[PDB]
RNA sequence: UUCCUUGAUGAUGUCAUACUUAUCCUGUCCCUUUUUUUUCC
């Protein structure tokens, strides 16, 4: 019901809301932000301009990835823009 | 246990369990059949039947 | 996982697994400049004829399936 | 060095517009380029050529001055070659020349 | 024959009962022997689910 | 001036298993002409019955007064029957003949 | 009725008259041309169906490429029997002349239905030249009732009175009667039963009025009333019952199920919740059954599709979710062969929805799968109603698939053009409308794909009256952004006229449209400033800005937007100048509107443009509004804040009037409005500072300080907030309530239970115990500690969040041992308490002085026999290493033996959490050379591999992944060889899952580590290269 | 040469109790807006 879109990784900076704000996206964690989020404008467009990469609210900041997911190199897979397995709106 | 089985090298003997037959591999008589047969003992020949 | 090639599953045949690691051996050999040059030296050819040959042997290696 | 991840072969247009990049197998991506407001080089977002089980021997920029650009992926399929128990498809396959065609306006890339 | 499947292996002892159950003994043999690798652990076929 | 859900059918329950079509037809007979009736004769549906009239407003007057009405020592559950559901045991059809008929006599 | 009062605030209907047909729904190669004469002939035999024939021939244009799949898709559409016959015959004639150079039943039932409506409607057409009450036949009656009922006769005298009933219903309606009671060992308790049955529901669950066993199918139905435990009862019942049905999926099979749901998902009286849940069952079982659902698919959508048309958003998104899950779940050709006949169904509703269905199934199976079908539809020549639909379909595809439409854009359009010219209107209308939606997803691109569309459009624009007209605008407008401002230049210059003449219409569909247009037309770079200033504005502000508009929702927004963009161009003072005067217009929603508009504008453009006099009118305004607030709403508040922070030191003359109101309001007016003014301070802090109005800072500091005794939460919250932001401007040692006073004054508040308090408080306490932190003697702190500790009952995340971070700040102030000793107090006997956030304290603490201190305390504390606190300490290590990283290169040794113990069983949980420790350690250390030990641990890890317990497993996957990077593959792979081919399934399942995870990363490394493998007869598995020796 | 009590599983049961995910407990309303074309200097 809730899983990744994993469409291709564009240049568009990620956008996170109030709620999600601290979280390294995949490791769920606040620890050690280092590097930066990219998603496809397909995932990120329009009403999604500055939209949460989780909940559907306006982005007030920019998710940083952990270092943990870094050395395991996951940040480079398909764009982590979570789709509810209904549509994305 | 109590399941029909047979060892061929020993007197075409019958064994009622697989744990027991797996214990036959280390035994006096089984090694006597091997060594007196000219097939030397211990651990390479464990899986023998015929 | 599936659309990422080289994925296995428990039904994986001997043959397929080995052909995989062949191919990957190759894209390494095309990759690592030196390793390549090594081959070239040993069996005397061009760099090229090497890479070419390899890219022939890509689909084949081991020969036909079973 | 992967089997599937680009960077191996690299090609780019005369007019510099866009640049195509490719692994050996399965992936060919394309980054488009245009100089910024101040004519400093800004990079597009990527695209994808994906085609399954296809070997790319070699890729080369193409010439069309101010068109939708072209590229030459020298290819071969091995998929015939697997599902031939015999070893006939081992022979009697020919490597397939294909020109891919960027298309700006539509912004995808079509065989 | 789990018999004559046993004369092809340097350490044929590594063949075990469920082994010729193997889909690919002709291989599994040649692997499981391999230089430094580690045996698969023993707890399954013991149905007691690892600790008591 | 009516709720849409109610229909010419009523589900009717809290019946005895002796009970008579004579009683039934009479009692229900008040409000209007009976389209017809069914009685559950089966291991489960022994005890219940369906009732259907030539008009709804018939039935409306029914569920109105017969609400919780008594028979024997029992109180009858009196409900507007649902619909749709499991019927399609009977396939839609039987047009062709008939609609040719209206096609014919009246010519229309 | 009062029960009809408190029961109606349970649930509620929500629906229109229009949507209530729902109740009515009863359940479930020039010889390629002359060839088309052939195909048409043969199928026409096997009458008249159009878009079938077109889905057939629609495989032409890929020529040479059409295959077996033709038999698939067509196989469903016609009866798969005739299928082979035809498509076989075709493939023959095609290969050759290539050289020499129930469904059917269903539609039959439709053409039936409308033939009938023709008969009746005509009968009152000549009868007018001369419904549910329609009389019935016994053939029909048997079908409606389920199985298992006798019809009766009581008597032909009985049924004669019945026959007499009507005639004697009027007759004996007027006759004698009245009824007389008489004043004067019972039994028979009726069983009405098992959580509970509403009265109405008896009809469904009636068979739970019988009490028996020994009946077999009927035992499956009679066991499927597990539903009722879904529909009604307690939450836990719902849960457990729910799974019990999930695993019983395969077993009972769909047929019985949906037979037993769809009545309920059709229930005239259904709730919200009950609906939503019964959806949940439909999804969940639809994660399982795949091939199964086929005969049921239409028999599903009929319920679901109405979900698409719902006021509730979350409703919709569920709906879409399951219509995919079905459509993908079933087969494509299933979906199609299913869903034609709803296209021409008389009701526009069912079409409409039917589209949105096809939208979804298309998101599932991709456009190009489905195209030749559509493209067939829009060329259906039987009737338009289809085409109206098929086009709609294009649209809702547009909306859903959105930004991704891009590639087949050209094809889609190549459908839809042939509409615009049509004789029928709607088809024009809807068509164009689609083009719009397309472009709105095509942003910005594919311009020339739309290309051949225009030249009609522009012409069409001229000649129109009506809804269609403005529609064509809706398009063009969304085009213009896509053109070249030279070509776009021209064409723009034409439109802005018609736009002008059309501001004025009464139509609201209109005003939305023309509005959004202006956003785009004059929303352009290649349009000239003055020109807008003259022609447009004065109308614009005239007809639009009116009270009609803002009361409505959308128009409100769309408006704000538009006006904003006219600012982004013609400047600021222009707009704002004209709408200032309306802050003082009375009615709220209006004011709210002007207010937010301005807020944005001075958001984007900047204050710097604004003159002076106008400005007086601002602040006078923005107070006058702010002084009267129906609710407390973020709008006016933010809108203000931005106003000030934009004006900067232009603001300064105005304070006294502000802070004057700020206080005055602040008091009285009774408390509801208080929190507002409080916030107002919150946001304007910064402005009170840099300008250096300190008397102001005396005022605020102290007078806020008094309220902190206010008892209402919703004031005190905002109060503190103000305090916090007050602190962020004026430093500690200049604080006018100098901290010594303050910080304790806070301290007792922490009980406050209510939310907003706990938030702003712990926030505050945090800032201050971070920054100053010396001001307050230690003793006070340790009181703070022992008060914090139970803030960890917070339902909320954020509280605990900052809570922890504070716990750290003070832990710095004092020094560690105690504060963990104090944290160490949480125990295994309870659990919920010290669940983990406490552990997170142990972590952060353990950093903020050298952890190199703290361990021995911790480690030793794993001795304690109380189980759950044991595992607690394990996680402590977990977060601990996650937070330390490199430093682990030391204490690793310390833990390693402990990890050995915990990792060896007591219970799972030990192994789970501990293993996690292995993870974060294994990353952190990376490549400093401490592997050896980590190898050692790998052992005691390893056996854990096997289990079903989801947390244990995804834990372990965690472990071995990290361990890979630490140890390197080669070692790993040396645990994973033997596993691959192990005869059993169980092992192979896993060792494969591992070897994958090893495999994806570091695939490049491996090559070395595949061992030598002896080549067999047909093949060579030895890679000879590596042995070339110079 | 003439002799004791016992262990254990697996399957089916809506009993019982601990526990796991920085899960969850607040976000959230926005293109459902659908009709036989029909708004007059």
């Amino acid at each position: 019901d809730l899983i990744f879109c994993r469409k291709q990784a564009g240049v568009a900076i990620g956008r996170l809301c109030e709620k999600c704000d601290g979280k390294c996206v995949i490791c769920d964690s606040y620890v050690r932000p280092c590097t930066l989020v990219r998603i496809c404008d397909e995932c990120n467009y329009g009403s999604y301009q500055g939209r949460c990469v989780i909940c559907g609210g306006p982005g007030v900041s920019d998710a940083y990835y952990c270092k943990e997911c870094t050395i395991q190199e996951k940040d480079r897979d398909g764009c982590p823009k979570i789709v509810n397995l209904g549509s994305s709106k | 246990l109590n399941i029909n089985y047979n060892c061929e090298i020993c007197g075409n003997y019958t064994y009622r369990g697989p744990k027991a037959f797996q214990r036959h591999f280390a035994e006096w008589r089984h090694a006597h059949g091997m060594r007196c047969l000219g097939i030397p003992n211990t651990a390479h020949f464990a899986n023998v039947t015929q | 996982q599936s659309k990422y090639i080289g994925t296995g599953h428990a039904d994986t045949t001997k043959w397929e697994w080995l052909v995989n690691q062949h191919r990957d051996s190759y894209c390494s050999y095309m990759g690592h400049f030196d390793l390549l040059n090594y081959f070239a030296i040993a069996e005397n050819e061009s760099k090229a004829r090497v890479r070419f040959n390899l890219m022939e042997k890509m689909l084949q290696p081991c020969g036909p399936p079973a | 060095c992967r089997r599937i991840v680009p960077g191996q072969f690299l090609a780019v247009d005369p007019k510099g517009r866009a640049v195509m990049i490719s692994a050996i197998e399965k992936q060919k991506l394309v980054y488009i380029l245009n100089r910024d407001a101040a004519a400093r080089l800004t990079i597009s977002s990527p695209l994808e050529a994906h085609k399954a089980n296809t070997l790319v021997y070699h890729v080369v920029g193409v010439d069309v001055g101010f068109e939708n650009p072209m590229f030459a992926c020298l290819e071969m399929d091995y998929e015939e070659a697997d599902n031939d128990p015999t070893g006939e498809a081992a022979a009697n396959t020919q490597q397939t020349l294909t020109f891919y065609e960027l298309d700006l306006g539509l912004n995808h890339v079509v065989r | 024959t789990v018999a004559e499947l046993k004369q092809l292996v340097a350490r044929p002892d590594v063949v075990e009962m469920h082994d010729v159950t193997a889909q690919d003994p002709k291989l599994l043999v040649h692997l499981k022997a391999t230089r430094n690798s580690v045996p698969v652990p023993r707890h399954w076929c013991f149905k007691r689910k690892y600790l008591q | 001036r009516l709720p849409p859900e109610v229909n010419r059918i009523l589900y009717i329950r809290n019946l005895p298993y002796k009970i008579t079509a004579e009683e039934m037809y009479d009692i229900f007979g008040k409000y209007g002409p009976i389209r017809q009736i069914r009685v559950g004769n089966t291991p489960e549906t022994r005890g219940t019955a369906y009732v259907v009239y030539e008009d709804i407003f018939d039935a409306k007057n029914a569920c109105d007064h017969l609400s919780g009405f008594n028979v024997c020592n029992r109180y009858l559950v009196v409900l507007y029957y649902n619909a749709n559901r499991a019927f399609q045991k009977m396939d839609t059809k039987k047009k062709e003949e008939q609609l040719k008929l209206l096609k014919e006599k009246y010519g229309i | 009725d009062p029960f009809a009062e408190h029961r109606p605030p349970k649930i509620a209907d929500r629906e229109d008259e229009y949507k209530k047909h729902r109740r009515t729904m009863i359940i479930s190669a020039e010889k390629a041309k002359a060839g088309e004469l052939k195909v048409v002939n043969g199928a026409a035999a096997s009458d008249q169906t159009p878009g079938a024939t077109p889905k057939k021939l629609s495989s032409w244009d890929q020529a040479e490429t059409p295959g077996h799949t033709p038999s698939l898709r067509w196989d469903e559409t016609p009866g798969r029997a005739k299928g082979s016959e035809t498509p076989g015959a075709t493939p023959g004639s095609k290969i050759w002349d290539p050289t020499p150079s129930e469904r059917d039943t269903p539609g039959h039932g439709s053409g039936w239905a409308e033939t009938p409506r023709t008969d009746r409607g005509g009968d009152s057409i000549g009868e007018t030249p001369t419904e549910r009450n329609r009389p019935l036949s016994d053939e029909e009656l048997d079908a409606m009732f389920p199985e298992g009922y006798k019809v009766l006769p009581p008597p032909a005298g009985y049924v004669p009175i019945r026959t007499p009933a009507r005639k004697l219903t009027a007759t004996p309606t007027p006759l004698g009667g009245m009824t007389g009671f008489h004043m004067q060992k019972s039994v028979n308790d009726q069983p009405s039963g098992l959580p509970f049955l509403k009265p109405d529901d008896i009809q469904y669950f009636d068979k739970l009025l019988v009490d028996v066993d020994e009946s077999e199918e009927q035992k499956e139905r009679k066991i499927m009333k597990l539903l009722l435990k879904i529909k009604n009862g307690t939450p836990p019942m719902r849960k457990a019952a729910l799974r019990q049905i999930t695993d019983k999926a395969r077993e009972f099979g769909a047929g019985p199920l949906f037979n037993q749901i769809l009545p309920l998902l059709m229930s005239p009286t259904l709730e919200d919740q009950e609906r939503h849940l019964l959806v949940k069952v439909i999804d969940r079982i639809l994660y399982k059954l795949d091939d199964l659902v086929r005969p049921y698919v239409h028999k599903i959508l009929v319920v679901i599709e109405p979900l698409l048309i719902d006021e509730d958003y979350y409703a919709r998104v569920e709906g879409r979710e399951i219509i995919s899950n079905l459509a993908k779940a079933a087969g494509l050709a299933t979906m199609i062969s299913t869903m034609r006949p709803d296209i021409d169904n008389m009701d526009e509703y069912v079409r409409n929805t039917t589209a949105r269905a096809f939208a979804v199934v298309a998101s599932a199976l991709g456009i190009p799968s489905l195209l030749p079908f559509l493209k067939a539809v829009c060329k259906s020549k039987k009737s338009w109603q289809a085409r109206h639909t098929g086009i709609k379909i294009v649209q809702q595809i547009a909306i859903l698939m959105g930004c991704a439409i891009l590639p087949h854009l050209r094809s889609l359009v190549e459908i839809i053009e042939h509409g615009l010219v049509d004789e029928q209107q709607k088809v024009r209308t809807i068509s164009a409308l689609a083009i719009a939606a397309l472009a709105e997803a095509a942003t910005p691109y594919g311009i020339e794909s739309f290309d051949s569309v225009l030249k009609p459009l522009w012409k069409g624009i001229r000649q129109h009256r009506g809804k269609g007209l403005a529609a064509f605008l809706k398009a063009i407008g969304y085009l213009i952004p896509l053109m070249d401002a030279e070509y776009a230049n021209y064409y723009t210059r034409e439109v802005m006229l018609i736009l002008i003449r059309e501001f004025q219409s009464p139509d609201e569909e209109m005003k939305k449209i023309v509005l959004k247009v202006v956003k785009q037309c004059c929303g352009t770079d290649g349009v000239e400033a003055n020109y807008i200033k003259t022609e447009i504005l004065p109308p614009f502000f005239k007809h639009f800005w009116q009270h009609r508009m803002a009361l409505d929702r959308r128009n409100y927004r769309q408006l704000v937007d538009t006006t904003v963009e006219l600012a982004n161009k013609v400047g600021a003072a222009e707009i704002i100048s004209r709408i200032v005067d309306d802050l003082k217009d009375e009615a709220e929603q209006y004011r709210k509107m002007v207010m937010e508009t301005i807020e944005k504008i001075m958001g984007n453009l900047g204050a710097a443009d604004i003159d002076h006099k106008l400005e007086e009118q601002l602040i006078d305004g923005i107070l006058y509004a702010f002084q009267e607030q129906t609710t407390e709403d973020s709008v006016m508040l933010n809108g203000f804040g931005t106003v000030v922070n934009a004006l900067g030191k232009r603001v300064k003359p105005y304070l006294p009037q502000i802070c004057g109101t700020v206080l005055w309001r602040l008091n009285n007016k009774s408390a509801k409005v208080r929190q507002q003014a409080a916030d107002l301070i919150s946001r304007t802090a910064v402005v009170m500072k840099t300008c250096q109005e300190e008397k102001l800072m005396g005022h605020l500091g102290v007078v806020l300080y008094e309220y902190l005794g206010e008892e209402y939460p919703e004031v005190l919250g905002s109060i503190l907030g103000a305090l916090k932001a007050i602190v962020n401007v004026i430093g500690m040692h200049k604080m006018t309530p100098p901290i010594k006073d303050l910080l304790p004054r806070l301290t007792p508040i922490l009980k406050n239970r209510h939310e907003k308090v706990q938030e702003n408080c712990i926030d505050l306490v945090g800032r201050i115990a971070d920054r100053g932190a010396e001001y307050v003697s230690a003793r006070e702190w340790m009181r703070i500690c022992f008060e914090l500790l139970e803030l960890l009952k917070a339902h909320k995340k954020a509280i605990r969040r900052a809570t922890v971070n504070t716990f750290g700040y003070i832990a710095k102030a004092i020094g560690p041992h105690d504060v963990l000793a104090t944290l160490l107090n949480n125990l295994k006997v309870q659990e919920r308490q010290n669940r983990v956030c406490t552990t997170v304290a142990i972590a952060i603490v353990a950093e903020t002085c050298s952890p190199f201190t703290v361990l021995p305390a911790l480690m030793n504390e794993y001795r304690v026999p109380e189980l759950n606190v044991q595992n607690g300490v394990l996680k402590s290590l977990s977060f601990l290493f996650e937070y330390i990283g490199e430093m682990g290169k030391d204490y690793i040794y310390a833990v390693t033996p402990l990890l050995e113990d915990a990792l060896m069983d007591r219970d799972l949980v030990h192994r789970q959490t501990a293993s996690a420790v292995v993870q974060h350690m294994s990353l952190g250390v990376y490549g400093f050379g401490c592997e050896d030990s980590l190898n050692h641990l790998l052992n005691y890890v390893w056996p854990n591999v096997f289990e079903t317990s989801p947390h244990v497993i995804q834990a372990v996957m965690g472990a071995l992944e990290g361990l890979r990077v630490a140890i390197g593959p080669c070692r790993m792979l040396q645990y994973c060889l033997q596993g691959l081919f192990h005869p059993a399934r169980k092992v192979r399942d896993v060792y494969w899952k591992i070897y994958n995870s090893i495999y994806i990363g570091s695939q490049d490394a491996l090559i070395a580590h595949y061992p030598r493998i002896y080549n067999d007869d047909k093949n060579t598995y030895i890679r000879y290269e590596l042995d070339y020796i110079l």
